[PDB]
């Protein structure tokens, strides 16, 4: 509000809030973001700007309270979106209305480019299929639904050329990446399904689970660089972090945080800092996204962490671990618990970190903006 | 007082002296071995020797004995080395 | 026709994205590699009134500028101009001739580009031993140039070699090689250095040992540091290693003290080699000539070159193997 | 507690106020830098005034 | 206190390039260490920052001059520390 | 192919062979390609879809496998871990870490062999190739374990035979195959191969199940109870490496002598005779050659023959005679119906030692650079004298890492290990990475960000600027002005910045686009690199200040703009025109000297503008309108200076 970190009461559902690369990946500091207005009266994408401390690139004044720089309107709904380009933003809907908007950097405004009223088409037109998670990469944008419905769009043309509508069990919420011909989907119980680019008929291809602890998986995200790196956060913690994309059943088991994790975000600039939110009002910051071998920032959690340089050994006889294969002990480290906020907020929905600023939308219709001080 | 200070220090200086004596050269190794001999002579509780035997230094002592045997073979062979080897073997 | 007459020049992109083909069909064909796999015909159009001879791309610090050479005593410059390429849409590639390079009365043998640093040093060699270097006076327009350098050597021209400068107190030199289908002229390779004290090119080295016609010279760039490798395709297989000795404190680009000796001599063509390949730093060498014979050599953990493939192209084929590996 | 609060308030009021950090003959980039410095100085001055009011109370 | 003399130490660019420049600027002179001449080191730094550019270079000359002046003050202080260390070694 | 002569193109049929093809070469991103060029004879080339005669030249195609790349990644990860841990001191800890990493390597190799066996069982046609690859991997693991137990430990007599027997029983499955073949029969105890399996188990060393099978045979056959009892009583004298204080060979020799004496006494008494099976067992255990050559179905190869000889002939052997015994074993094995083999010769060389020559033979025969790199790393960890030259240059590990990096970059995916493998080399690795990351394409956003993060972790600047310029020109070709400007201000370049500035200039000249609040939202160095963004910001500030009413600040900003001189003539005209709204007013205190200097600066600026437009003339199409605007501006300025003089005269009252 007027002291310490920024706290605003926008009084609206904080669905999908993501920082745009307009003020990022440049000399300017990140401060401009976008928010979808899902579960409201009118699903509108609003571009806002926060107020950070100091002034390194003509930042906002006061002590906080973000302000809406612009807003766009569309008859479709708002689910989520993945920043494929700085000026292109593709948002899906649960009623089959894909909105591709054109953001002008030289104008700081939004223009309605494409509104696919007949999206998810491949053998005709006028098709309505709900969507749950839409993620983009080079050169395909993949959207998943609830009953296993998959939709694929190209980045070089404005058309849909792949719509697979099968009959799957349970419910799938989220989608990660692997390569140009593999898709890994998580279930709401603890199952992992591996599908190919050319799959016909019912019956999933490969289904795997984790022995021991099986909690409902919730949020799942992919690494912006290596696609085979997956960060998952569910109920009591059950992610299968792996630096590859082979093997049958996942040999990794990282069980921590009994509270339900609703979203786990990555650092877009330097993909080596993960930020995880808790349902009891907690924000954990993990370092070294598995592949990055560096000294860990404090332990915490049932994980193997990473190894660094070792020197100064006694003239006796030491050891250097061993080799074992089991589906119970962890294999890849990732969780680095950092005590930041034990219990301050009654509920927390989503969070997003960029450069040195973290936005956090809570379930009580509020937003918090905090400038990081650690590393 | 010296023994009490050594016991209060613990195994840090002991391990340092052991490393300097094992992974040494000639004069330094001989001086460290003489210091160990003197501290063993002035010892009274044998806990230092017990710790040396429990820390697994038996293989290192065997290697030191093998090095001493190699030095003795080199001395028995013609053309002996420096005169410091005699004092090293004496210590 | 459709690549059925006399093949002229085929070229590939250093990034593995585009390829260009030209022949006696009075037109060139530019193909693009698909993002999912394989390639297909992307575009095909007329670049010159006569038979297009050579075609070379530009440095990755500019774009995909096509320098189409032909026997019409001219040289066309083309750029893939897009149309409605907005958002997730790619416009139609409209081939528009921006400018042209013409100042001689003979055909062009080779053409290459230059990095940033100063601008765009465009080189054009004629069929009589005369090369010309043009500079772009502006950066917001590619329809103008000024002839800044002219080098007239002996005999005719063939290929040119440069040096990507990146270090200190180093200037990109120019290596020229004369040829006339007659191994009777003493000295065929020359090297000119851009002396900065006069801001002009000056003589540096002249290989008086080689007397055979030089059809092309493959240079191994090393960022202007360490050593250099020069592969010459005369009558046999010749590869030399140029090692820097010392630099004087008086000449800022005049006379140089370089040593060049034979480090890889291999005779197997027994004819006239016309072209030689170039890989990373000299690993796989494919030599071809005007006799229907291709010789392949590989460099293992030593420094020699063993014969690993003798492809025929003048007689009759005996089999079909190793066509895609 | 009173002596601790008095020492805190005394050091707070002895700490001199910040300066806008600007000089003469400024270009456009220098003007932008001076504006950023003035903004950060205003933020620091507001924070210091709040802290001083709290300590004084 | 110990007076450790450092030849060149930079902290405005990447640490990899800083270490590369430090390793490149290593040669004997007249003081006795691996330091260079007060003007020759600045000339070498100017040549190094000039040979690694692109096309745009405006507003960098005053910053380079300030960096050169700071490096000159640093090497002057390090030469004073070197004289102090030499006097201490003589004592 | 790779040593002989390649075959020409087309089929050897007359129709397609009447015209030969002079295949030409082409280069690109390091992957050489072959194109169909015609010479002398004619050709049949076309220009349509795909490539003619499926010309897809690519090397190292057999290494591309889903499990192979995963195993290589795991091996290189544990290799990086070993190099990170190698900074410790020397002693027994280094040998323990070496044994641990060797066990981990053998475990991951066994896992790879199991995965290859599963793939072979899944496939059908490639079963022979998969079995060949499995045998090659097994031979590699055998050589690795032999090198680890021979060169690293270098133990003399005593535990060497036990370690060799353990390695043999761990890497040999022929005894298990014989046991399975015996169990396949309806009567395993009455089978003729049961005694062979028992002798094989005794040779391997597992005495528990051997004695169990002997007791079972004694309980089954009625004429073998006392025989098996005597055999079990004799086998109890086997020496299982006694430790009576230290490693002593006297106890081993005494136990072997007692065992031999007991066997001879039993054979002379008769309790170990009068039975064909046990007689043949004793004749084999005594230590012969022709009997083992006949029963070669039990043993494996030359190493199995050598360990059998060393177990059934001597108590223990010394390293001075181990090579002689291995050579004699290989000799008589080749004499007894066999043929030479490259892997057999490599194993013989490894037994004959000389690490330099064995790694030379390895590099000559096998092309696996990772194996030689691991061997050199183990030899360096063992604190041994190694060669500092690659028999031509210097440092073999750097050359091996460069070869592996080239082989990995030959692929189209996974280029993360090459970064650390080049960072490990503080010599040619820097330039190699700088040449490879600039030669690989940087078009797609995924690999663009990958290379950006790689060069950022490497802490470079030239590569960053090159990637930024490449993505900026890509955005310019795709019509992304904002992205191009962001990339330009990231690379600190001004070419694309001035290009976008001229684009904005022509857009304003065409339609008049000036609503650009990006500079007011965020700033930096773009306003210093260019002039269009600075002009837009100054115009917005002037508009806001005129809306908030401040004639003093208006005059100050006008003087600042006139002294700075921004934008060309098309906007200099508007900058000079922007003065009438500040001149028609009559209120607000105005100073006489201030008005005088303001009008002087305005007249000097208009004179400079007229001189810079053209020598003593004007251009464009706005001539009479410009003259009328100048006249009305001069009239307004005269009125304003008159009002200022009036105010100055009235203030001093």
């Amino acid at each position: 509000m007027a002291d310490k970190f920024a706290a605003k009461f926008v009084s609206h559902k904080i669905s999908r809030t993501r920082w745009r690369p307009v003020s990022a990946s440049s000399l300017q500091q990140p401060d401009v973001f976008a928010t979808g207005s899902w579960d409201n009266e009118e699903n509108k994408v609003c571009v806002w700007a926060t107020s950070d401390f100091g002034a390194t690139s003509l930042d906002e004044e006061y002590q906080g309270d973000p302000k809406q720089l612009c807003d766009i309107k569309h008859p479709g709904d708002v689910m989520d979106m993945q920043f494929l380009d700085k000026e292109r933003i593709v948002t899906g809907s649960s009623t089959g209305t894909v909105t591709i908007f054109r953001h002008h950097e030289n104008n700081q405004t939004l223009s309605v480019n494409q509104r696919w009223e007949q999206a998810h088409y491949h053998v005709g037109s006028n098709m309505r299929a709900p969507c749950t998670a839409i993620v983009c990469s080079s050169p395909e944008i993949v959207s998943v639904g609830e009953d296993g419905r998959i939709n694929c769009f190209r980045a070089e043309s404005r058309d849909v050329l792949r719509t697979i509508d099968d009959a799957d069990s349970s419910t799938m919420h989220g989608v990660t990446f692997l390569r140009t011909t593999e898709i890994l989907t998580v279930n709401s119980v603890g199952q992992l399904k591996l599908w190919d680019l050319r799959k016909q008929g019912n019956d999933p291809t490969q289904i795997f689970s984790v022995t021991g602890e099986r909690v409902p998986l919730h949020c799942v995200d992919r690494h912006p660089n290596q696609q085979h790196v997956v960060a998952t956060g569910g109920q009591d913690g059950m992610l299968c972090i792996w630096d590859v994309r082979h093997g049958k059943m996942p040999m990794s088991l990282l069980n921590a945080h009994e509270a339900e994790m609703w979203e786990v975000h990555f650092h877009p600039s330097n993909p080596d800092h993960l930020f995880t939110c808790s349902e009891d009002g907690s924000l954990w910051h993990w370092d070294a996204s598995a592949d990055s071998e560096k000294p860990t920032f404090l332990l915490g959690g049932r994980s193997t962490f990473n190894i660094s340089r070792s020197s100064i050994a006694p003239p006796n006889a030491n050891q250097s671990l061993a080799c074992a294969w089991l589906s119970t002990d962890p294999t890849k480290g990732q969780l680095e618990i950092t005590n930041l906020l034990p219990s301050s907020t009654l509920s927390v929905n989503s969070l997003d970190v960029l450069g040195q600023n973290l936005v956090c939308g809570t379930d009580a219709e509020a937003i918090y903006v905090t400038r990081r001080l650690f590393s | 007082d010296n023994l009490s200070i050594f016991e209060s220090y613990g195994t840090a200086l002991m391990e340092v002296v052991c490393r300097d004596a094992c992974d040494g050269h000639d004069i330094g190794r001989m001086l460290a071995l003489a210091l160990l001999d003197r501290i063993v002579s002035v010892d009274r509780q044998q806990q230092w020797l017990l710790y040396l035997s429990n820390s697994g230094y038996l293989k290192v002592l065997v290697d030191s004995l093998a090095e001493d045997d190699v030095v003795l073979r080199n001395l028995l062979t013609p053309q002996p080395p420096l005169l410091k080897a005699l004092y090293i073997y004496e210590s | 026709a459709d690549h059925k007459d006399l093949i002229h020049d085929v070229s590939f992109d250093f990034h593995g994205r585009r390829m260009a083909t030209c022949s006696s069909d009075q037109s060139v064909k530019v193909w693009d590699k698909s993002e999912n796999g394989n390639w297909h015909c992307t575009a095909s159009w007329k670049t010159h009134s006569g038979s297009v001879w050579r075609v070379t791309w530009a440095h990755p610090e500019f774009g995909q500028v096509l320098a189409s050479c032909s026997f019409d005593r001219t040289a066309a410059v083309w750029e893939e101009i897009v149309g409605e390429s907005n958002d997730k849409l790619r416009g139609q590639s409209h081939w528009v001739k921006r400018t042209t390079l013409v100042d001689s009365r003979t055909s062009v043998t080779d053409v290459k580009f230059a990095p940033k640093h100063m601008g765009l040093m465009l080189a054009t060699c004629s069929a009589d031993g005369v090369v010309r270097i043009y500079e772009a006076p502006d950066v917001m327009n590619l329809s103008q140039w000024s002839l800044q350098h002219e080098i007239s050597c002996k005999l005719s021209c063939s290929c040119i070699s440069w040096n990507p400068s990146s270090s200190r107190a180093h200037s990109p030199m120019i290596a020229v090689g004369s040829d006339d289908s007659s191994p009777n002229i003493m000295g065929k390779v020359q090297i000119y250095e851009y002396n900065e004290n006069t801001r002009k090119y000056a003589k540096a080295e002249t290989l008086m040992s080689v007397s055979d016609p030089v059809h092309d010279i493959a240079f191994a760039p090393n960022l202007g540091r360490s050593f250099h490798i020069l592969a010459v395709a005369t009558k046999d297989v010749r590869i030399f290693t140029m090692k820097p000795l010392r630099k004087e404190l008086s000449s800022s680009g005049g006379v140089t003290k370089f040593e060049i000796h034979t480090v890889a001599q291999f005779d197997n063509h027994n004819s006239q080699v016309w072209r030689v390949s170039w890989n990373i730093t000299g690993t796989v060498l494919a030599s071809s000539g005007d006799d229907g014979t291709v010789r392949l050599w590989k460099a293992n953990y030593m420094d020699n070159w063993k014969c690993i493939g003798v492809l025929k192209g003048d007689g009759n084929p005996v089999g079909n193997s190793y066509q895609g590996f | 507690e009173s002596h601790e609060a008095f020492n805190e308030w005394f050091k707070h009021i002895n700490s001199p106020p910040q300066k806008p950090t600007l000089v003469g003959q400024a270009s456009f980039t220098e003007k932008v830098a001076h504006e950023h410095k003035e903004k950060k100085y205003e933020m620091d001055f507001g924070i210091w005034k709040g802290h001083l009011d709290a300590l004084t109370s | 206190s110990n007076e450790i003399p450092e030849p060149l130490q930079l902290d405005f660019f990447d640490r990899s390039q800083i270490e590369q420049v430090i390793a490149n600027c290593e040669h004997k002179n007249r003081r006795g260490q691996t330091v260079c001449n007060v003007k020759l080191l600045h000339r070498v730094l100017v040549a190094e920052v000039n040979a690694l550019q692109g096309m745009a270079a405006i507003g960098q000359r005053p910053l380079l001059m300030e960096e050169i002046n700071t490096i000159l003050q640093y090497v002057v202080e390090r030469n004073k520390l070197l004289q102090c260390l030499h006097a201490k070694r003589h004592a | 192919m790779e040593e002989l002569d390649v075959d020409p193109a087309e089929t050897p049929i007359p129709g397609l062979g009447q015209q030969n093809r002079h295949i030409g070469f082409s280069w690109g991103p390091g992957d050489l390609l072959l194109y169909e060029t015609l010479y002398q004879k004619q050709g049949n080339s076309e220009t349509a879809a795909r490539c003619p005669f499926m010309y897809l030249v690519r090397s190292d195609e057999d290494i591309y496998s889903p499990v192979l790349r995963k195993l290589f990644n795991e091996s290189h990860s544990i290799f990086v871990g070993l190099q990170k841990s190698a900074e410790e001191a020397s002693g027994k800890s280094r040998k323990a870490q070496l044994v641990q990493v060797s066990r981990n390597y053998r475990s991951v190799l066994r896992a790879c062999m199991e995965e290859m066996h599963t793939l072979s069982e899944s496939t059908r046609e490639t079963a022979q190739k998969y079995i060949s690859q499995i045998s090659i991997l097994s031979a590699m693991e055998l050589s690795w374990n032999l090198c680890e137990i021979l060169f690293i430990e270098s133990a003399p007599a005593g535990p060497l035979l036990i370690l060799l027997l353990e390695w043999v029983r761990l890497h040999v499955c022929e005894v298990d195959n014989i046991v399975q073949d015996v169990l396949r029969s309806e009567k395993p105890t009455e089978h003729e191969k049961f005694w062979d399996g028992v002798t094989g188990y005794v040779l391997q060393g597992r005495m528990n199940e051997a004695r169990q099978l002997l007791a079972k045979e004694a309980s089954t056959s009625a004429s073998a109870r006392s025989m098996c009892r005597v055999l079990d009583d004799l086998l109890k004298k086997m020496p299982m490496l006694h430790t009576g204080g230290t490693q002593t060979l006297t106890e081993f020799e005494l136990k072997w002598q007692h065992w031999r004496e007991e066997c001879e006494r039993h054979l002379q008494n008769g309790t170990f005779s009068s039975n064909v099976h046990m007689e043949a067992v004793c004749r084999v255990l005594l230590g012969d050659e022709e009997v083992l050559l006949e029963k070669r179905d039990l043993m494996t190869t030359w190493y199995h023959f050598l360990v059998s000889r060393l177990l059934f002939k001597h108590p223990t052997v010394k390293p001075t005679e181990l090579h002689f015994y291995a050579q004699s074993s290989l000799d008589m094995f080749l004499a007894g119906d066999s043929c030479p083999e490259p892997l057999d010769n490599i194993l013989l060389a490894a037994f004959e030692f000389d690490i330099h020559q064995v790694i030379k033979e390895f590099s000559i025969v096998s092309s696996n650079w990772w194996f030689v790199a691991h061997l050199t790393d183990l030899l360096d960890h063992c604190q041994l004298f190694q060669a500092h030259n690659l028999y031509f240059g210097a440092n073999m590990r750097e050359f091996l890492l460069l070869d592996y990096a080239s082989g990995l970059f030959s692929h189209h995916s996974l280029w993360q290990l090459g970064v650390d493998y080049f960072d490990y080399c503080p010599n040619l690795g820097r330039e190699y990475l700088k040449l490879h990351m600039e030669r690989i394409p940087l078009s797609t956003e995924k690999k663009a960000l990958k290379a950006l993060r790689i060069c950022e972790q490497r802490q470079m600047t030239e590569q960053v600027r090159s990637i930024c310029k490449t993505m900026a020109m890509q955005s310019l070709c795709n019509r992304r002005l904002g992205s191009a400007l962001s990339w330009s201000i990231r690379a600190k370049d001004a070419a694309f910045a001035t290009l976008i500035s001229d684009r904005f200039l022509k857009e304003y000249c065409e339609r008049g686009n000036f609503t650009d609040l990006d500079l007011i939202d965020n700033l930096g160095s773009a306003m210093l690199l260019s002039d269009r963004l600075t002009f837009l910001g100054k115009y917005r500030e002037f508009h806001r200040m005129y809306s908030q009413e401040q004639f003093s600040e208006a005059a100050s900003l006008l003087l600042s703009l006139m002294t700075a001189r921004i934008a060309p003539c098309s906007f200099w005209l508007t900058l000079l025109l922007d003065a009438l709204p500040l001149l028609e007013q009559k209120q607000v205190i105005f100073s006489a000297e201030q008005t005088y200097e303001l009008m002087r600066c305005l007249e000097d600026r208009m004179a400079a503008k007229l001189e810079s437009t053209s020598p003593d003339e004007i251009q464009k199409q706005d001539s009479s309108i410009d003259n009328t605007k100048v006249e009305m501006l001069r009239l307004a300025l005269a009125r304003n200076l008159a009002r200022a003089i009036v105010t100055e005269g009235a203030l001093q009252e």
